[PDB]
C-alpha cells in the first residue's frame, strides 16, 4: 500500500525528529535569538544564511547540515547574480520547502530535519522578524512568535506561549528561553542572535563569558 | 542517526 | 589611475584615487578604487574599472562564503593564494584586453607581533604575488611616481596619520606626474580615497581629513 | 519493512565491528599517542591523514582504508586549494560522517567500519587535542580523553576511564594503554604518535626496538 | 572479511 | 534476508574453491618455489606479475585470469608511472583485495578465486620472500612460510607444516612438495620460481625435462 | 636569475639568489629560489616566479601525498620521472612563454655509499634530464658564468664548508657577470639562500654563514 | 536460490545442445578433419577462424554464429595489429571462453552451443594439432584427439575412441568417422579440413564431387 | 519458471501467426510468385527488398512492416557500402533470423509473424530459386519447392505439395495456387512475382485487370 | 532455437 | 564453469 | 618508382621497379612494390612508400575479412568499390603529402570470356577508378614514358611470355628517362619484380627470368 | 649524435657514442644511445634525447606487458609493427621539433639459418621500416660518413671483435666528421657504447675493450 | 491487431 | 503539504 508507505516513511521522521534535541527561535528587542541545547562544541545547528538571515534546524546532523551548506549557496548564488538586497528569506524557505518535498517523496529515506528560516529588518529599517518552520513533508509554516523544535515540543511551547513577551529585552528573553526549555547550565548551550543594529550581517553568536554573564 |  | 598602501607601526593604510578616463577623455571624477573585502584586508585593483569591480565582488563573495560555509574566515595564505588563483584565471581576459592588477593590504590577526601585523602583497600579472617587506605598495598608472616619492617619504611614516599624510602627498605625486591619475579636486571637492585597517579591522578615512591633508600639503606646495 | 531493512544492516555492522581488534588512541602530555593490536606487519590501521591529523579505525580493512585514501586526496585538494593551515580535523570528520551516512543510505552492504579522527595543537602552539569518534551510520563523537575502537570496548573502557591521566607522559601512558588493551608482545602491536613538537608534521610511528625498549 |  | 544472502554467496564461492586443484608456493633458499598440479598444457595457474613478483591462484580459470590481467596491466601503469623498483606486492594485494571485495559485493556471482602474492628481494638484496594469500571476499592473509591452495588444504597443508625446512633447497624443497601435495608424476603438474639471484626477472619455470630430471 | 647545485663529500649543496627583475626594472631583491620539497631532496627553479613557485608546491604536494598513500616514499628514479612528466606538462606554457626551468638534487638514502649519495638532476626544456656526474651544476641566466667558475673553482670543494663557499663565489661571479642576477647586498643585509642535504637530510644555511662567506668573498676580491 | 537458478540456466544449454546435430572434428594425417552433419547447404556449421584455425560449433545456429563472426573480428584485429604469425588458436579459445563465462552469468538467457577451436602447425612446420573444447559456461577443455559436440556424444565418442588412429589417411579416416557418426549419404554433410600443407591458409572444404568420391 | 515464460511466450507467437492470413510463395516457371489473401488495398504484405529478392511474411501487419524497412535500408547500405550484386539473400534472411532471435530473447513482447525470403537467379543467369522461411524465434528453414506462411498450413501445404509442378507456368501455378489456398475471390488478394527475365528488379506486381485475365 |  |  | 600493367590473351601481368629515393638520395634498391591481395588480383601502389605498405596490409585484410565473415569474396566492382573508398579516404593525408597512388589488376573469374577476364583499374587521386580498356596500364614517376613505350610495344603482346617481356622493357625505359625509377642493377643482381595473374590465379615471377629478359633486352640495347 | 648498426656472421652488433649537444653547446659527454629492449634486441634512437628516453621506455613496457600477457614474447615482425605504429604516431610531435629516428637491431631466434639470424631494421619518418638486407646501418647526424666509411670497411666485418672494431672506427670517423656526433674522449676516458646480440642474446661490451679498440685505431690512424 |  |  503506497499509503501505508506514506504513513510509516512520516511516522519513521516522527519518530526520528522527537527523539532529538530542542531548537527555540524567538523575537525580541534585539531581533531574533537563537538558543540550542547543543552539548557539543564543534558541532553547531545554529548558523547564518545570509547578511540578514540565520538558520536554525533540529534532527540528523547531516541531513540539516548539507541542506544548510546547498541554501548558502544558493543565497550567495542569488547574492552575486543580481543583488545584496535581492536575498529574502521567503524565497529560501520556499526553495527549503521544494527540496524537502522532493526529498521526502523521491529519495528512499527522508531527512529527520525540522527547519526555520528567520529573517530580520535591515539596517535603518523596521520590520517584524520573519520565522518560517519547514517539516520534512514541506509544510512551511509563518510563526509570528516563536519557533519550537524537537523531543516533545507541546511542554516548551505551553510554557513559550505562557512566557512570551513581544519586544522583549536580550536578558528577558534569554531567561524567558531557558525557563521554557527546562521543561540548563551555560555550557552545552549554543546562542546566536540576528541582531538588526548590525549593518549587514545581523547573525552573531553569543558564547562563554558573555554567554556566562549574560546569563 | 545523530540529533544531536 | 594609481593605487598606494603602506604599512604603519600597528596596522596598514592603503589608497586609491578617483579618476577614470578614456583614452584623453576622461569618464569618472569619483571613482572608487579601494574595496574593504572584510574586516581586516581591503584590496585596490588597478586595470580595467569594469573588470576590478566584478572581481573585487567575487573576491568579497568568495570570502565570504568560505567563512560562511566553515564557520571560520580563511588564513592570510589562503585569502592570496584565491586572489592569485583568479588573477592567472584573468590571463585569457588579461592578454586582449581586459586588464585587472591587484593591490592587496591586510592587518594578519593572526601575527605574533600586532605591531608588525600589517601586511601588503602584490601580485603581478602572471597571478603570482609578493607580500611586500619593504612596507609600502603602490600600483596604477602612476605607481611609479608613487614609489619614487614615499620611497623619500616613508621616513616620516609614523602612525595612521603620518602614514595617510604621505600617502595623500604621493596619490598627489602620481596625479602630477601622470594625467590618467586623478588628484585632489578643490572647484568640485574630490579627493581620493583611503582605507585604514588595524586591529580593530579595516577603517574607511573620512572624506573631511582628507581634504584638510590635501589642502595643507597643497599650501605646501605652493 | 524498510525500519526492519535499516535495523537489520545497523546490528550487521555493530556485528562486523564487535568481531574486530581493539584500537585505542589517547591523549597525553606529547599529543596524541596511538596503539593498536596489529599482528599483520604489512597492515596498518593507523596512519596520517594530515601533518598534524593521524588516522584510526576499526573494521574491514578495505572499506576504511578506501575511507583513509578518500580523506587523504581530499585533505591534499583542500591544503593546495587554499592553505596548508585551512586544513582542520573538524571538516575532515565532517566529511567522513556525510560519506557514511551517504553509503549507508544507499549502498546495499553498509560498512562495519568505525573510525577515529585526531587532530593535535599547531607547533609553537597550545591546543588540546581534538579526539572525534565516527560511527558506521555517520554519527561522530567528540571525546577529550580516549578513544576505543572495536571489539569488546567496555572492559577497555572502563579501564581507560579509571586510569586515564591528563598530559600523561609517553611511558606512562604506554603501559597504561597496554594495561587497558590487555584486559601484548612487541610484536602484534601497532603504534604511533601525533607529536605537537613536531615542526611541520606531528604523526611519526614507534615500531620495534623504540616500541620494545619503551615498554 | 578482514579486521585484524 | 540479506544475511541469507550474504552466506549463500560465501559458501557458493567456498564450495567452488572446494572443487579446485592444489597449488602450494614455499619460500625456499633461491626465493619461492611454486608448484601447481595442472594436467592441461596450455592452462596456466601460475604466472609473473612483476619482476620479483609472481602470480598464484586456484579457482575458475577465467576468473583469476581476468584478475591476473587486470593485475598485469596495474603493475605494468604503476612501474611505468613513477618506476620499476616503486612497484610492491604489498600494493598489488591491496588492490587485488579491494577488487575482490568490490566484486563479491556488487557483482551477481562471487569469484571462486583465492589469490596468492609472492615477492622476493631485488637482485643484490636480501629480504624474507613475502607471501600475500587473499580470499575472495578480500580477506588478505601474509604467509610467512608457505601458501596451501586449493581442494582439500588441510591434509596437504599439515604436510607442509610438519615438513617445511626454511630455505630449503630446491630439489629438496621440491621433493618435500611433492610428497606433501601427494597426500604426480613430472607430467600433469606446473612449475615456476620467483629466483631472487635473478638481475631483473625472479619469475622463471620448470618444466619437462628440468622438472624430471630434478625429481 | 641563477641557481646552483654541487655535491661535497657524503651530500650536497645548492643555493639560490633573490634578484627578480621585470625585464630592466627590478622586482623583487630578497625572492626565495631554493625548495626543501622533502627531508633528502631540494629544488631550486629557475624561470618565471609564480609558475616555479607553483611547481614547488604542486610537486612537494604530489611527493607527500603519494608517500601518505602508499605509506613510503618514492624512489630516486620515480621522484624524477614525476619532475620530468611535469616539466613536459608544461611544455605548451614554455611555448607560450611561461618559462621555469629546474633544479633537483637531493641525497639518496639507498646509495650503496652514503659518501656518494648525493645527486644532482639535470633537467632540459622537453622535460628530459641528466643526473650530473661532473659534481656541480648551475642554472639560470648566469648559469653559464657559474658553470664556468665552479669548473675552476670544483678542486677546492672538500666538505659542506668549502662546497658552500664555492657555490657562493660562483653566485657571486653569475651576479657580477649578468645584470639579472642578483648578488650579496650589504646595505640591505640580503643574500643568497641555500640549502644542505646530507645523510641527516635537508637543511638550510644560517644566514650569518652566508653573510660572512659573502664577505670573506668580497675582501678576497677587493 | 541462486544455485537453483544457475543449475534450471545449464540444464537449459544442456538440453538445447541435446537437442542437435553432431559435430566432430578429429586430428589425422593432413591435420584437422572437420565433419558435421548439416543438410542445409546455406547454413554451415564448419567455418575459417585463421590461417591454421578452423570454427566448429554445435548448438542454436544465430548463437555460434554471432560467436564465430565476432572471434573474426578479433583475429583480424590482433593480425592487423601485430603480425599475421601471431594470431594463435589457444588465444582465440581464451577469448572465447571469458565471453562465454561471461554471458551464461549475466545473459537471462545462457547461449545452448558447444564450440571447437582447432589449430594445425604453420606449414613447412611440425606440430600436433591442437584442438579446444569450450563449454557453454567456458569450461575450455583441450583434445589432442578428437571433439564431439551435439547430439548423443556417448556413443559417437566411443565408435571413435575405438576407432581412433593417429596421423589417419584422409579417406580412412572419413569413413571412420562417417561410421562413428551413423552410430549418411554424401550431402546431408558438412566437410572441412585445416590441411597443414597449405602454404598460408590451412582451411579447405571437400564437398560435392570431391566428397562422393572420398567415400 | 523462465521455462514456462518461454512456453507462454513461444504459444502466444504460434496463436498470432495461426491467427493470422495465409501466404503462399512458389518456386514457378518464371521464377517465385507471391500469392497472398489482401482484402486490404493499402495493407500490403508482399514487397521487393532487393533486385532479385522480394518480401513474405505472416503475421502483425505493423510488425514484418518495420523488419521489412529494416531490411530495406540494411540492404540498400550493403548495395551501397560493396557493391549491387553483392547483396544476397542468404545473407538478409540471416540478419533478419538474428534480430528475430534478439527480439524473441531481450524484448519482452515477443513478435507473432513468419516470414519468407525469396531470392531468383540473376537476369541472364540461371539458379534455383531460393526461398528461406524464418519464424519468430529466428528459426530459419530452407524450402526448395514452397513456403507457406501463417494459417491453416496444413490441408494447403497438402494440396500444393499434391499439385505442385516445377517449372510450373505463371497461369498453372496461379491456379494451382488458389485451388490449394481455398482450401477466393478476385479481390481479397496480393499477387507478386520475381521474374527472373527482369534485367535489374525481378519484383513485380499483377493485379485487378492482369489478375483478372490471369483468371 | 535453431540447431541443425 | 571451470573450477580446478 | 613506377608500376605497370598489361592484358595479355587470357590473363594480365603487372610489374613494379625495386628504387626507393629520399630526394636525390637512394634509400632503397631492392623494394617490392608489387602486391598479390588475393589469388586472382594483384595491385601495385605508387607513392608513399609507408602508406602504400600499409594500404597493401590493410586492403588484403579487408577482403579476407569480408570473405571469412560471408564465406564468399566480392565481387569485381565490389572490390574497386572499396579500394576507392580508402583512396578517397586517403585524401587528408594526401594533401599533406602522404601520397599514395594505386595500380589495380585482377582476373574476373566471373566474366564470361575467360581470354578477357583480366582487368586493369587505375584510380586517380580523388578516388575515381577507371577500368583499362587500352590493355596496359603504368603508374609512377615514369608512368607517362612507360605508358608512351608500352603504347608502341602492344602490337607486339601475345601472351605471359610476350607481355612480361614488353612490361620489363617498358620499366627499363621509365628508369632510363627518369632517375626516380630503377632499372636492373646488374651488379647487384636486383631487378624488378613482377606477378602474373591468369585463370590460375596470381604467381610470383621467379627471378630468373627477370634477369633472363633484362639481359637479352639489354644485349638488343647495346 | 650518430648510432650504427652490421651484422655479423652468428649476430649483430651496434652502438652509439656518448655526446649530445643543444645546438652548438655540448650538453652530455656520457649519453647512453643504446637500449637492449629485450635478450635479443637492442634499440639506438637518433633525434630528441628525451623523446628517445621515452619511446625506449614506452617500447621496452610495451614488449614485457605483451610477453607477460599472452605468455610468449612478441615475434620480429609484430615488434617491427609496434615500433612503426608508434613512429607513425609521433609524426604530429615530430613536426614540432621532437623527432626520434629509432634503429633496431635484433637476434631472430626463429630463423633458420642461426649464422643469419642477425637482424637490422631501418625506419623512416613517415613510419616505414625496412630491414637491412645489405648488412648494415648507421642512423644520426654523422650516419651517412660512418654509412660511407664501415660500406668500405665491411669487406673486414668476420665475427664479434671485427665487427665491433669496424663499428668502432666509423664512429670515430662520423665524430672526426660531423661536429654533433661524439668521439673517444680519452681525457675523460669517455668512449661510444655498445651491445652485441647472438644467440645468447643482447650484451654489452665492456668498456675495457671499446677503449682498446678506439685506442688501436687511434694509433693506426696517427 | 493487424494481421494483415 | 502546505494545502493552505
Amino acid at each position: 500500500s503506497p499509503e501505508q508507505a506514506m504513513r510509516e516513511r512520516s511516522e519513521l521522521a516522527r519518530k526520528g525528529i522527537a527523539r532529538a534535541k530542542s531548537v527555540v527561535a524567538l523575537a525580541y528587542a534585539g531581533g531574533v535569538l537563537f538558543v540550542a541545547e547543543n552539548p557539543s562544541r564543534s558541532l553547531q545547528k545554529i548558523s547564518e544564511l545570509y547578511d540578514r538571515v540565520g538558520f536554525a534546524a533540529a534532527g540528523k546532523f547531516n541531513e540539516f547540515d548539507n541542506l544548510r551548506r546547498g541554501g548558502i549557496q544558493f543565497a550567495d548564488t542569488r547574492g552575486y547574480a543580481y543583488d545584496r538586497r535581492d536575498v529574502t528569506g521567503r524565497q529560501l524557505a520556499n526553495v527549503y520547502a521544494q527540496t524537502l518535498g522532493t526529498i521526502f517523496t523521491e529519495q528512499a529515506k527522508p531527512y529527520e530535519v525540522e527547519l526555520c528560516v528567520a529573517e530580520v529588518a535591515h539596517y535603518g529599517e523596521t520590520k517584524r522578524p520573519e520565522l518560517y518552520r519547514i517539516t520534512y513533508d514541506g509544510s512551511i509554516a509563518d510563526e509570528p512568535h516563536f519557533v519550537v523544535m524537537g523531543g516533545t515540543t507541546e511542554p516548551i511551547a505551553n510554557a513559550l506561549k505562557e512566557s512570551y513577551a513581544e519586544n522583549a529585552s536580550l536578558t528577558d528573553a534569554l531567561r524567558i528561553a531557558v525557563a521554557a526549555l527546562r521543561a540548563l547550565g551555560v555550557a552545552s548551550l549554543e546562542v546566536a542572535v540576528l541582531d538588526a543594529n548590525r549593518p549587514r550581517r545581523a547573525f552573531r553568536r553569543i558564547t562563554g563569558s558573555a554567554l556566562q554573564a549574560l546569563l | 542517526g545523530q540529533y544531536l | 589611475t594609481t593605487i598606494v598602501a603602506l604599512k604603519y607601526p600597528g596596522g596598514v593604510v592603503m589608497a586609491g584615487d578617483r579618476r577614470s578616463t578614456q583614452g584623453n577623455m576622461i569618464s569618472g571624477r569619483d571613482v572608487r578604487k579601494v574595496y574593504i573585502t572584510d574586516d581586516y584586508t581591503a584590496t585596490g585593483i588597478a586595470g580595467t574599472a569594469a573588470v576590478a569591480v566584478e572581481f573585487a565582488r567575487l573576491y568579497a563573495v568568495e570570502l565570504e562564503h568560505y567563512e560562511k560555509l566553515e564557520g571560520v574566515p580563511l588564513t592570510f595564505a589562503g585569502k592570496i593564494n584565491r586572489l592569485a588563483i583568479m588573477v592567472r584565471g584573468n590571463l585569457a581576459a588579461a592578454m586582449q584586453g581586459l586588464l585587472a592588477l591587484p593591490l592587496l593590504a591586510g592587518y594578519d590577526i593572526h601575527a605574533s607581533d600586532p605591531q608588525s601585523a600589517g601586511r601588503i602583497v602584490s601580485f603581478d600579472a602572471a597571478g603570482g604575488w609578493n607580500i611586500e617587506e619593504e612596507g609600502y605598495q603602490a600600483v596604477g598608472s602612476g605607481s611609479l611616481f608613487a614609489k619614487s616619492s614615499m620611497k623619500k617619504l616613508y621616513s616620516q611614516v609614523t602612525d595612521g596619520d603620518s602614514g595617510l599624510r604621505v600617502a595623500v602627498e604621493a596619490l598627489y605625486d602620481a596625479a602630477d606626474d601622470d594625467s590618467a591619475t586623478g588628484g585632489p579636486d578643490l572647484v568640485r571637492g574630490i579627493f581620493p580615497t583611503a582605507v585604514i585597517i588595524d586591529a580593530d579591522g579595516a577603517v574607511d578615512v573620512p572624506e573631511s581629513r582628507i581634504a584638510e591633508l590635501a589642502r595643507a600639503i597643497i599650501e605646501s606646495r605652493s
